């Protein structure tokens, strides 16, 4: 709670990928939508593609899934891992996603309390 | 015995090559700006694949890529 929503992201699809939770990119996130097995969708508003936005917020919209945003493409690669990681600690080639769609979680605390509660808020 | 290079045949065989298609996602849904979806693709009535795997529409029919199920 002490960091913001910005912030958990980091941190809720860092401990995902560990227990195989994702649908990462769009075909895989339209089967999980498709599939009622969807908790968690992350959109990247740079997607310059018309009816990328449409169609996912159309199936975001019928289903009852929480939709957000992260205004970025590329650093979308380090959320979720589409990096090669030099030595040094210097991810140098990022492939960035455009529709992330959670699964399922991990185990932590830090990132249970920050964005899990900005759902009811919109009610 | 002894080697003799006989490396003559009906030309060369050709390695199929896939076709790079952009974005399929696209053309299974049909959004409007209402909001309501029209699924332009009929579905499989299976389990391994149900609820999100789309078949093949052909000339003459209805085929599954995981299923191998085949209407006509
Ligand atoms: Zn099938």
């Amino acid at each position: 709670g002490v960091m913001d929503v910005n912030t958990a992201l980091q941190e809720v699809l860092k401990t995902a990928l560990i227990h195989d939770g994702l649908a990462r990119g769009i075909r895989e996130a339209a089967k999980a939508l498709d599939k009622r097995q969807a908790h968690l969708c992350v959109l990247a508003s740079n997607c310059d593609e018309p009816m990328y936005v449409k169609l996912v917020e159309a199936l975001c919209a019928e289903h009852q899934i929480n939709l957000i945003k992260v205004d970025d493409n590329k650093k979308l690669g380090e959320w979720v891992g589409l990096c090669k990681i030099d030595r040094e600690g210097k991810p140098r080639k990022v492939v960035g996603c455009s529709c992330v769609v959670v699964k399922d979680y991990g185990k932590e605390s830090q990132a249970k309390d920050v964005i899990e509660e900005y759902f009811k808020c919109k009610k | 015995k002894k080697r003799k290079k006989k490396s003559c045949t009906t030309p060369k065989k050709n390695k199929h090559k896939r076709k790079k298609v952009k974005l399929a996602v696209l053309k299974y849904y049909k959004v409007d700006e209402n909001g309501k979806i029209s699924r332009l693709r009929r579905e499989c009535p299976s389990d391994e694949c149900g609820a999100g795997v789309f078949m093949a529409s052909h000339f003459d029919r209805h085929y599954c890529g995981k299923c191998c199920l085949t209407y006509c």
